[PDB]
């Protein structure tokens, strides 16, 4: 939004083998790029063995 | 805004024509300085060689 | 091109070659990226200012 | 050829005190920007010194830095440039700031102003 790329992130444990877990946590942000270019599909990567 | 770094090797009264709002002779053409331009000159002595 | 390079100081005026660095600014859609301290001030505590 | 008129000219004892005004108002150097340059004998171009609005830091010449003071006033709308310590070396053809094209802004390089037209005549000596 704005030209911003704001980026938000937090790390916490967990102690579940599936799903999401039941407690809160708010993601404080990390940092900001102003790349400014306009952004409209997206993927993600891993890595393979 | 849109702050970049540039560096040229062109004629010394061709270094000045880069306010905004000229059409510089020779430096316009290579890179346009429309009156949407603006910024800063740092300019040495190349002349030596 | 022929002769667009070698300065001559016996003719010519004004044309002397130099190796200038030019900041470059646009009014592009794009975030800002540049905001000089100002030189700051001191940190005056306990009174109206 | 029209010469640019500027005060001063003549012959000016070494070591003292010079104002530097221009007279035309054909081509003003507020349009181009307030300045000023010197015209060594022979083909040289050189720059001296100029004012900045801020008024805390002025623009000061590699050949001349420390030497020359300009004065500024609030409503007075003009720059006068004041030459200290003068030398023998210092004769040289004063000329106006003025551009062979449009342009405005603040710099100090030497082939920053132009004109065909000449400049008063200053000779120092001792």
């Amino acid at each position: 939004i704005d030209g911003y790329f704001k980026i938000y992130s937090k790390h916490t444990p967990i102690n579940l083998v599936r799903d999401l877990p039941q407690g809160f946590s708010a993601l404080e942000p990390l940092v900001d790029l102003p790349i400014g270019i306009n952004i409209t599909r997206f993927q993600t990567l891993l890595a393979l063995h | 805004t849109n702050v970049y770094a540039d560096s040229f090797v062109i004629r010394g009264d061709e270094v000045r024509q880069i306010a905004p709002g000229q059409t510089g002779k020779i430096a316009d053409y290579n890179y346009k300085l429309p009156d949407d331009f603006t910024g800063c000159v740092i300019a040495w002595n190349s002349n030596n060689l | 091109p022929l002769q667009s390079y070698g300065f001559q100081p016996t003719n010519g005026v004004g044309y002397q070659p130099y190796r200038v660095v030019v900041l470059s600014f646009e009014l592009l859609h794009a975030p800002a990226t540049v905001c000089g301290p100002k030189k700051s001030t001191n940190l005056v505590k306990n009174k109206c200012v | 050829q029209v010469q640019l008129v500027e005060s001063g000219g003549g012959l000016v004892q070494a070591g003292g005190s010079l104002r530097l005004s221009c007279a035309v108002s054909g081509r003003t150097i507020s349009t181009f920007g307030m300045g000023w340059f010197r015209q060594a004998p022979g083909k040289e171009r050189e720059f001296v010194a100029t004012i900045t609005r801020d008024e805390d830091m002025l623009l000061y010449a590699d050949s001349v830095k420390g030497r020359f003071t300009i004065s500024r006033d609030t409503a007075k709308n003009m720059v006068f440039l004041q030459m200290n310590s003068l030398k023998i070396e210092d004769t040289a053809l004063y000329y106006c700031a003025v551009r062979r094209d449009s342009s405005w802004g603040y710099s100090r390089q030497s082939t920053e102003y132009d004109y065909w037209g000449q400049g008063t005549q200053v000779t120092v000596s001792s």
